[PDB]
RNA sequence: ACGGAAGGGCACCACCAGGAGUGGAGCCUGCGGCUUAAUUUGACUCAACACGGGGAAACUCACCAGGUCCAGACACAAUAAGGAUUGACAGAUUGAGAGCUCUUUCUUGAUUUUGUGGGUGGUGGUGCAUGGCCGUUCUUAGUUGGUGGAGUGAUUUGUCUGCUUAAUUGCGAUAACGAACGAGACCUUAACCUACUAAAUAGUGGUGCUAGCAUUUGCUGGUUAUCCACUUCUUAGAGGGACUAUCGGUUUCAAGCCGAUGGAAGUUUGAGGCAAUAACAGGUCUGUGAUGCCCUUAGACGUUCUGGGCCGCACGCGCGCUACACUGACGGAGCCAGCGAGUCUAACCUUGGCCGAGAGGUCUUGGUAAUCUUGUGAAACUCCGUCGUGCUGGGGAUAGAGCAUUGUAAUUAUUGCUCUUCAACGAGGAAUUCCUAGUAAGCGCAAGUCAUCAGCUUGCGUUGAUUACGUCCCUGCCCUUUGUACACACC
């Protein structure tokens, strides 16, 4: 899957604030929402980013969910050289 | 100083005939308790809501259909309670399975 | 076509045999006896319950009869 | 599995059960991150990031 | 709101649908034994009823957090509109889901079916409930497709009763060589109902009477 | 388990007695066959053939003729910052304003490529590898355990000659006694409440306000609240009600049955729903991101795009629709239902005012709905006429010419209207279907489908019979007995 790194890093930083993604499986969307690039760069993006280990993932009725394990959290934490404990998806909003 | 007059219609609709009923009736006097008169239970016609399919996921066999059925519930009340009772019937006034709804005057 | 099922039938000769004191010929009061006397799960099921009774007794009041 | 070995599998599934309910009992009585993530950029906004200049020719 | 209420009604029995199948997939491992929403125009609360709870929520509540969150976006709540909790569910071993799929990780561990089965059933009835009942049907090492049932105890199977006391659940656990399917029967005590009849229509018990005394010729006080 | 043996049954998917019919003809539709570049495919007694919800213009779509793309994850290696790879203007080319390919030469910068390994998808195969579902035995009545009797034992008795039942439903007989699943119970729906709870989103009476004719005060309406009372109608909550009741007839005067009265109701109250053990190489890998294995995978069986096909037509079969008329067609006019549905990020159901022969167009409004569409003023049906027994005005195939609507697209004519054309068909051989009471049959309506398309289906009400109220002759299936060398069980 070929797509500039530009839109990568897009997606690749969403999952570090988040922690977790999801998507529909519908190709021909041309854009995804809460991210700034075509759906279909994100899907297999990210079951990329999953065959290595770093991303758990699910159908469950044609949406995809996604994630982020233990192990792939350190992977991208040296892609924008995050700080250790600089943020997972892991931090209780004020008392929750 | 507060508690004007209202114009309230709550209109609760739902599925489950008897946990919908005993929240009907658990506002029928909870509110006469308090003395408020009041246009009590209106209950528009149940809501039948049919699937007519073949059973068979292919089509094999004998034509053998099958009909489906939901029913709704919706009931209406009309109150006349003050302005801070507002949100005092609207939290425990519930059952999982009922879905609320208040309305204001007639316009 | 309706013969009593054997629950029923089983029922009527199970009280016939603890309550002839009570359990007059009438259909009606016997009905009401079973709402108090027994722990029935149904108006219908009690109803030939009740309803068998009566013949049961109406009988003995004429001679014997099995069970 | 075949009949002639089933009560070796009966009471091991008997024994089975005795364990399933053994831990479902026992487990009656048994007994950070000082930064963030969407503010990280929030607070390392900090400008000597970049230099514009174009449309020469 | 912004529609039809029988649409409305349809569209969120839907989305109990799509949510409790969401569940049994992601976290099955726990023992998730079924869900459910509750009406309130004040949150939107959905309890999760799984077997180990702990597991559920994760670090500190993380993995929570991460299972929160994603059912969020799917509906797009915003964040606030709607959170879940865990909560054990009691005496596991009396819904039948619960048990489907403790054979489902029993055969898929090596246990011999026979042995397996057999635990489960003997488990669901020293477990309180009156009857139980396991269907095992699929391929096991021969290529026909063989089917054995195991019962224990009481078991109704017609009318009303069917749908008042009886839990039943369907599994397919995917082998190496096909696809197992696992149906559990679960008979719960209908004299412990403790919400609606609490025995079967069949059941008609007599209050036997008591001391007959004789005649005792008449006789009266006063007060 | 089976038999091409014997005895007993049960049933309009069996007859009896009848009804309305198919089969005959025209069209509709499916199946075969044939034809075709393709005419995608499943299924072939009941239990394939208006069935796959299968009413296919693109899609659907699986087929055929052609064009694109990788969405070939991940791993190692190779190429490679002198550039791994990306993209396109115009031009030739192309169905094509596809940089597919090419010419020219800018671009992009490590995201790809190449190789292998490993995957990924497929409506490719295998339902004779499976799940699951479903269909059939079954308009059925079967299964089992405790204590006891028999047997060395597998077993049997229980679980039965007869009688009754829809029912292994009971009576009765009884080495068996007393029970459970399944039948019953139960659940739902349609029928009974002037008794309870009351509702401008349901309705009634009075009264205001209000209009016509008659007068003598009346009769028939208008009135989104003018007020007042009520719950019969309407609605849906809680109860009650039937238990075959009473009496009688019949019978081991037992289960039961039958007649009469009463009764909302006396055919399991009518109709459903559910439904045990087993059985099938039944159908479904073309519903499933349910799946085992096999096939294919970059000139693809992936995928999308363009067009064609599933409709193709010497014929054979099947589910249907409209008729052959005068218990009619037509024209005025009378003019009554019930089950449903229905528009938010929206184009759904549509009243009403006009324009238009029509179809339709157009201008606004109600409605997320017991509130508006709607009393769905539906159709048969009732009434008053024209027609006159002659293919006639019955009939409406085929066909020409025009106007609309759906839709990116209507040619092989999506559907609607208009004029004209006016077939076969004059009651259907051998054969065979469905059915016993608000049923049959006639009648239209909603819903599924659906942009458009019902001659289909699922429900509904509308008008409303005949003849049964019986038998085992036909057919089918059960149950005994019985033979068996079959047990992979007569394939
Ligand atoms: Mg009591
Ligand atoms: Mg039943
Ligand atoms: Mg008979
Ligand atoms: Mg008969
Ligand atoms: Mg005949
Ligand atoms: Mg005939
Ligand atoms: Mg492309
Ligand atoms: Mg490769
Ligand atoms: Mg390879
Ligand atoms: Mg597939
Ligand atoms: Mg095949
Ligand atoms: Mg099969
Ligand atoms: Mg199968
Ligand atoms: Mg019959
Ligand atoms: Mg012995
Ligand atoms: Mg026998
Ligand atoms: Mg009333
Ligand atoms: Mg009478
Ligand atoms: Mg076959
Ligand atoms: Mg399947
Ligand atoms: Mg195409
Ligand atoms: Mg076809
Ligand atoms: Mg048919
Ligand atoms: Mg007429
Ligand atoms: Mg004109
Ligand atoms: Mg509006
Ligand atoms: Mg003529
Ligand atoms: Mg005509
Ligand atoms: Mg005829
Ligand atoms: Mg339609
Ligand atoms: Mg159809
Ligand atoms: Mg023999
Ligand atoms: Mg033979």
């Amino acid at each position: 899957m070929l797509m500039p790194k530009e839109d990568r890093n897009k997606i690749h930083q969403y999952l570090f604030q988040e922690g977790v993604v999801v998507a529909k499986k519908d190709f021909n969307q041309a854009k995804h929402e809460e991210i700034d690039t075509k759906n279909l760069y994100v899907i297999k993006a990210l079951q990329s980013l999953t065959s290595k280990g770093y991303v758990k993932t699910q159908f469950s009725w044609q949406y995809y969910y996604y994630t982020l394990t233990e192990e792939g959290v350190e992977y991208l934490r040296e892609y924008l050289n995050l700080p250790e404990h600089i943020v997972p998806g892991t931090y209780i909003q004020e008392r929750n | 100083q507060q508690q004007q007059i209202i114009k309230i219609r709550i209109t609760l609709t739902s599925t489950k005939v008897k946990q919908l009923e005993n929240v009907s009736s658990n506002i029928v006097k909870n509110a006469e308790q308090h003395n408020l008169v009041k246009k009590g239970p209106v209950r528009l016609p149940t809501k039948v809501l049919k699937i007519s399919t073949r059973k068979t996921p292919n089509g094999e066999g004998s034509k053998t259909w099958e009909t489906y059925e939901m029913r709704i519930h919706k009931r209406y009340i009309d109150l006349e309670a003050p302005v801070q009772i507002v949100k005092r019937i609207t939290q425990i006034t519930i059952e999982p399975g009922v879905d609320v709804e208040v309305v204001v005057a007639s316009n | 076509g309706r013969v009593r099922t054997k629950t029923v039938k089983r029922a009527s000769k199970a009280l016939i045999e603890r309550y002839y004191p009570k359990l007059t010929l009438d259909f009606q009061t016997n009905k009401r006896l079973c709402d108090e006397i027994a722990t029935i799960q149904s108006k219908r099921l009690r109803n030939k319950i009740a309803g068998y009774t009566t013949h049961l007794m109406k009988r003995i009041q004429k001679g014997p009869v099995r069970g | 599995g075949d009949d002639k070995k089933e009560l070796s599998a009966e009471k091991e599934a008997q024994a089975d059960a005795a364990a399933e309910i053994a831990e479902d009992a026992a487990e009656a009585e048994d007994a950070a991150k000082k930064v963030e993530l969407d503010a990280e950029r929030i607070e390392t906004a900090e400008k000597e990031a970049y230099v514009p200049a174009t449309k020469v020719k | 709101a912004l529609i039809s209420k029988k649409r409305k009604l349809v569209a969120d029995g839907v989305f109990y649908a799509e949510l409790n199948e969401f569940f049994t997939r992601e976290l099955a491992e726990e023992g998730y034994s079924g869900v459910e929403v509750r009406v309130t125009p004040t949150k939107t609360e959905v309890i999760i009823r799984a077997t180990r709870t702990q597991d559920v929520l994760g670090e500190n509540g993380r993995r929570i957090n991460e299972l929160t969150l994603l059912v969020q976006k799917r509906f797009k709540y915003a964040p606030g509109t709607i959170v879940l909790y865990a909560e054990r569910v009691q005496d596991r071993g009396l819904s039948a889901v619960a048990q489907a799929e403790s054979m489902k990780f029993k055969l898929l561990n090596g246990l011999a079916i026979r042995r397996a089965a057999y635990g489960v059933v003997r488990y669901v009835m020293e477990s309180g409930a009156k009857g139980c009942e396991v269907v095992v049907s699929g391929k096991l090492r021969a290529a026909r497709a063989k089917a054995m049932k195991f019962a224990d105890g009481f078991l109704i199977h017609s009318g009303q009763p069917v749908n008042d006391f009886i839990d039943t659940a369907t599994r397919h656990v995917l082998m190496r060589q096909g696809v197992l399917g696992i149906k559990v029967k679960i008979m719960r005590d209908p004299a412990k109902s403790r919400t609606g009849p609490k025995a079967l229509p069949d059941a008609v018990t007599i209050i036997e009477p008591k001391e007959e005394e004789p005649i005792l010729a008449p006789s009266v006080k006063d007060y």
